């Protein structure tokens, strides 16, 4: 699968796989808000026939009171992508691009604490560690966690 | 507390001041501009000069306008374009 | 004027007003209006009342404002605010009126021209957009957007090279400033470059991308860009170690393998190989390395790599595999490759337990042997023998039960095979194993879309939709447009046009919305620097409706639209069946194509939709245009030759009542591409050219029926043809065959029709449509 930034142009496409995969659904102009703020930072995974497979929608969290931290506002998979890593090499792309343009320090999320599966990517996989326990954040009224990833050592091992 | 972007979508149009510049040589650029401003207002001036003297017969208007389903501004159009020929016009809109 | 203790007042409306503290913004109303000296007065009537647009009330609005017009119709503000309410709803020939009346008593009003602009850029009207933002340059050079409006206004009218100038000048004030931004001026730099490469100063725009590089945050533009522009200019040497750079970065990215071929310029496929097999080993886990050669290598070459690829992912497990295959299956040389080397994995892991008797490693798991299964059900599902496939991906089963992966293949068996209604039924339990994972879930209320289950579906998609209101509500708020579409294909099958009609212009609401979402970034983007994806939306807007979806919708609406003229029975709120009895559907349907004639081009059946419409219209010279643009694209197309057969045969049959004017035009441009014939050679003509497609055949069947009904007989021998030989003997042309015979296309055929019905039957046994009564 074809992993690149994600263009004004893909955006629609990008819609199409949160309606397929995710419950948090958004509007298109939200879409517009990251791709026109924050361009660097969302990526797609892409098929030959540019179908969008997997996304992540990144955001620089905008808090004056400490050091500039990114958030991802959405990441989805089709289930016919799995066992390829299409959730680690997204994260990682955006995660990078989150340090090159604003600094960034580390990186949020919000899950479902009964998706393990997922949540042990980001535990073991990405090195996520919960930071907060945000009780029934979903409209299902499920708890989601609040995780962490220090970007401190992705930055120092470019800085090289 | 999943916002949607709901409040998000508020910082776009909220309010801000207009930045300002360093006043910096700028006259010298600001005059080049009324140059090139001037030359397109001189080359569009000379445009419809030509198109203007041209006849337009007006029964071959309401012909285009109803063969093509196009308006009459864009029949007048081709028209001009094409010198006054009808057919020679009205196969170009074909294409 | 107004009194300085309640005129001050007013200056509070309007920041108020510009911060949407708009409940205050009543307040400092109430307190001037409630003095009876200026009980009525023309500015604060006027803006009050749009103080009460930013809110619900807009009936209330349109009336104190026009009121308060009436009171002072000299005034700026009066005029100014008339047109902000009337831009709110979209009524822009009128409020740019507004705010040029607006200008007459403010010579050079800047926020009115502000104004003004933003609705011109909306409009693109961008002759009048540059003069607009020019003044804006005129009379404040100080300002930051007011450099940044007009180097848009050039770049969007393909001046380049003057556009790069703008940014140049205004550029220069940023190195000087110590305040300044570094993201902002990254994206100023990056936006200057790009307007140097569209412009064609390759030379130019790296040594400009050099200098300002070390000032741009974004890496991926700067690397991206400099191995670009270095094969450009023949550095083949530096672009090879930029892109080298680039693959360490993202290796799954494509562009970068195929820029490294671009750079080191491989002599033949070993040479070419050793680009990616180098990626093989510095980067192991990547994928994309191991794929991408098998499109090109062949023979020997390609089935080594092959048995990497599979044995990597058969061990693995790996779902996705047959995806990636799916595309390469074009080459049946290749093809029988791919059968026959994992028939060789079926065997030996079957009675040997692992890929090859001979190669020497650990026994495999019994995983791989069901990932073998997996990829045969999909492998002889794609050679249209799904009878085979069936007895793979069933034996694959009771292995394992729990597979959901192997339940969606068994849909999509019976998908490509007739039968829709079996399918369904087994999204059904793939959903049911894992209930939290909405994917499985859209894909079955799709699938039970598609079998005319509608309110079966709803019920599927109502698990993760909003419980407040209804699923079909939830999907419409939210632009669920696969839903939409897949719907309203459903209701036009069950000849509910009045359903189907209602998404199809719920669609079309959705591209308005989109269209429409572009008007708070003019500004906003100016003012954040973000301006090379600001003009990508820009561009983006223009050919916004050229998205698929938008074609699904207007397809289905035409179609109906057509069949609806030919055989008759808080916006609006699209009433069904009020839409279908339209009075002028011909006129509703070609609201629909405009956009498609515009913006999608290069598909052909956008033109030959504009013929079945302008058809029925008798526009003789609109008939003769897109027969022209549809030739231009297939001039065999067998829907564009029943086109040709109705132009050339109605204009020699009704030629006498028609304008000397198209006669002329009708029959030179006529003669140039059908020259001179009669329909029906010019029919028997196109049956020689094309007698060995199935599609062609039935599309003159159709016209020889068409010109001379006397040869019914002829006309169903000649669709009914079953050699394997031909090409396109598949699932849904036969299909469309029959449907023709019951369509009375070809006339009535009840007797002929059940002849095709039972033998189609026997090439495709699981196809509904030929299923005895
Ligand atoms: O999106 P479309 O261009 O209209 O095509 C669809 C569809 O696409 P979406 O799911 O993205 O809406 C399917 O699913 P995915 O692989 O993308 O998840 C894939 O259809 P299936 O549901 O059967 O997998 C299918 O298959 P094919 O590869 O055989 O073309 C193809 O189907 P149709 O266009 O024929 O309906």
């Amino acid at each position: 699968m074809n992993i690149r930034n994600a263009r004004p142009e893909d955006l629609m496409n990008m819609q199409h796989c949160n309606l397929l995969c995710l419950p948090e659904n958004y509007q298109m102009k939200y879409y517009f808000y990251h791709g026109l703020s924050w361009p660097q930072l969302s990526y797609i995974a892409e098929d030959e026939n540019g179908k969008i497979v997997g996304y992540v929608l990144a955001k620089m969290e905008e808090d004056p009171d400490d050091v500039p931290h990114g958030h991802i506002t959405s990441l989805a998979v089709k289930r016919s992508h799995r066992r390829l890593g299409l959730a680690q090499k997204l994260m990682d792309q955006a995660s990078r691009a989150m340090i090159e343009n604003f600094n960034a320090k580390y990186v949020s999320l919000h899950v479902r604490k009964s998706n393990r599966a997922a949540l042990h990517l980001y535990s073991n996989t990405l090195n996520f560690q919960i930071s907060e326990v945000e009780p029934k954040y979903y409209a299902d009224g499920e708890d989601a966690y609040a995780m962490k990833r220090d970007l401190t050592q992705m930055a120092d091992e470019l800085r090289r | 507390k999943h916002d949607s972007g709901a409040a998000d979508l508020e910082r776009v149009t909220d309010y801000a001041e207009e930045k300002e510049i360093q006043s910096s040589n700028l006259e010298t650029a600001m005059s080049v501009i009324g140059d090139r401003r001037s030359r397109e207002q001189k080359a569009k001036q000379e445009r419809e000069k030509e198109l203007a003297k041209v006849t337009i017969k007006k029964e071959d208007l309401e012909l285009i306008m109803t063969e093509m389903e196009i308006s009459r501004a864009a029949a007048e159009r081709s028209l001009r374009e094409h010198m006054g020929n009808v057919v020679e016009a009205l196969i170009a809109l074909t294409n | 004027s107004l009194p300085p203790k309640e005129n001050a007042l007013f200056k509070r409306i309007l920041r108020c007003y510009e911060h949407k503290q708009y409940r205050n913004g009543l307040k400092f109303c109430k307190q001037i209006l409630s003095n009876p000296k200026f009980a009525e007065h023309g500015e604060t009537l006027a803006m009050k009342g749009l103080t009460l647009n930013c809110l619900g009330k807009k009936e209330e609005a349109y009336e104190l404002v026009r009121r308060g017009l009436r009171n002072d119709l000299k005034s700026h503000v009066c005029w100014h605010v008339y047109g902000l309410l009337q831009r709110s709803d979209k009524k822009y020939d009128e409020a740019i009126k507004c705010y040029r009346n607006a200008l007459k008593w403010d010579k050079d009003n800047l926020q009115i021209l502000r104004d003004l602009s933003l609705l011109q850029i909306q409009m693109r009207d961008l002759e009048g957009y540059r003069e607009t933002r020019y003044q804006l340059l005129q009379l404040r050079p100080a300002q930051r957007a007011s450099w940044i409006g007009y180097a848009i206004a050039y770049h969007l009218l393909e001046d380049y090279e003057m556009a790069a100038k703008i940014l140049e000048e205004f550029r220069k004030t940023q190195q000087t400033s110590p305040d300044k931004v570094d993201y902002e001026y990254s994206e100023l730099l990056l936006y200057q470059n790009q307007v140097l490469r569209e412009a064609g100063l390759y030379r130019e725009a790296l040594e400009h991308l050099c200098t300002y590089e070390k000032q741009i945050c974004d890496k991926l533009a700067v690397e991206e860009t400099k191995g670009e522009l270095l094969l450009q200019l023949c550095r083949l040497e530096d672009a090879a170690d930029v892109y080298r750079g680039l693959q360490e970065r993202n290796p799954e990215n494509w562009a970068y393998y195929k820029g490294l071929e671009k750079a080191l310029k491989p002599a033949n496929m070993l040479e070419r190989l050793k680009i990616y097999e180098e990626a093989w080993t510095k980067y192991p886990r990547g994928l994309v390395p191991r794929r991408l050669p098998l499109n090109f290598l062949s023979g020997e070459k390609f089935k080594e790599c092959l048995d990497k690829f599979l044995r990597m992912n058969f061990s693995k497990g790996c779902p996705p595999v047959f995806n990636t295959l799916r595309s390469l299956y074009k080459d049946k040389e290749k093809v029988a490759i791919i059968e026959e080397l994992v028939v060789g994995y079926e065997t030996s892991l079957k009675s040997c337990r692992l890929f090859n008797p001979n190669d020497d490693g650990k026994e495999e798991p019994p995983t791989t042997l069901l990932w073998v299964q997996y990829y045969l059900a999909q492998h002889y599902d794609k050679i249209g023998q799904p009878s085979i496939a069936l007895e793979y991906i069933n034996t694959a089963i009771e292995s394992t039960p729990t597979l959901i992966e192997l339940f969606l293949v068994k849909a999509k068996i019976y998908k490509h095979a007739g039968n829709i209604k079996e399918a369904a039924r087994w999204m059904d339990e793939a959903q049911a194993l894992d209930t939290a994972d909405r994917f499985i879930n859209s894909k079955c209320a799709k699938y039970m879309l598609k079998a005319n289950l509608i309110k079966e579906a709803e019920e599927m998609c109502s698990k993760f939709t909003r419980e407040g209101t209804s699923a079909v509500e939830n999907l419409n708020e939210m632009q669920c447009m696969w839903f939409q579409t897949e719907c309203a294909q459903a209701y036009k099958a069950m000849n509910k046009f009045g359903e189907a009609l209602k998404k199809c212009h719920e669609i079309e609401r959705h591209f308005i919305e989109i269209t429409d979402d572009q008007f708070d970034f003019h500004t906003y983007c100016m003012r954040k620097i973000t301006l090379r994806s600001y003009v990508d939306l820009l561009k983006l807007e223009d050919v916004l409706r050229q998205h698929p979806f938008y074609f699904k919708a207007a397809r289905i609406a035409i179609e109906i639209y057509l069949k609806l003229h030919d055989n008759p029975l808080p916006k609006e709120e699209l009433i069904p069946e009020k839409l279908a009895k339209v009075e002028t559907p011909l006129e509703e349907a070609i609201k629909f194509l405009t956009p498609l004639k515009n913006l999608v081009k290069n598909k052909i059946e956008t033109h030959l939709f504009a013929f079945e419409i302008y058809f029925r219209k008798e526009k003789f010279l609109l008939m003769l245009q897109s027969v022209k643009r549809a030739f231009a694209i297939d001039s065999s197309h067998p829907w564009l030759h029943e086109c040709m057969i109705r132009l050339f045969n109605t204009a020699v049959c009704e030629s006498k009542d028609l304008s000397d004017t198209v006669r002329t035009v009708l029959k030179q441009e006529m003669n140039r591409l059908f020259g001179a014939t009669n329909p029906k050679n010019f029919n028997e003509t196109f049956l020689k050219r094309n007698s060995d497609s199935l599609p062609h055949r039935l599309s003159a069947a159709k016209m020889v029926y068409y010109l001379d009904p006397s040869s019914q007989k002829r006309a169903i021998e000649l669709a009914t043809t079953l050699d394997e030989s031909l090409t396109n003997r598949n699932l849904q042309t036969c299909m469309e065959v029959l449907e023709a015979l019951y369509d009375g296309s070809l006339g009535d055929c009840k007797e002929a029709a059940e002849i095709y019905r039972a033998n189609c039957h026997k090439l495709f046994p699981y196809a509904l449509a030929f299923m005895p009564p």
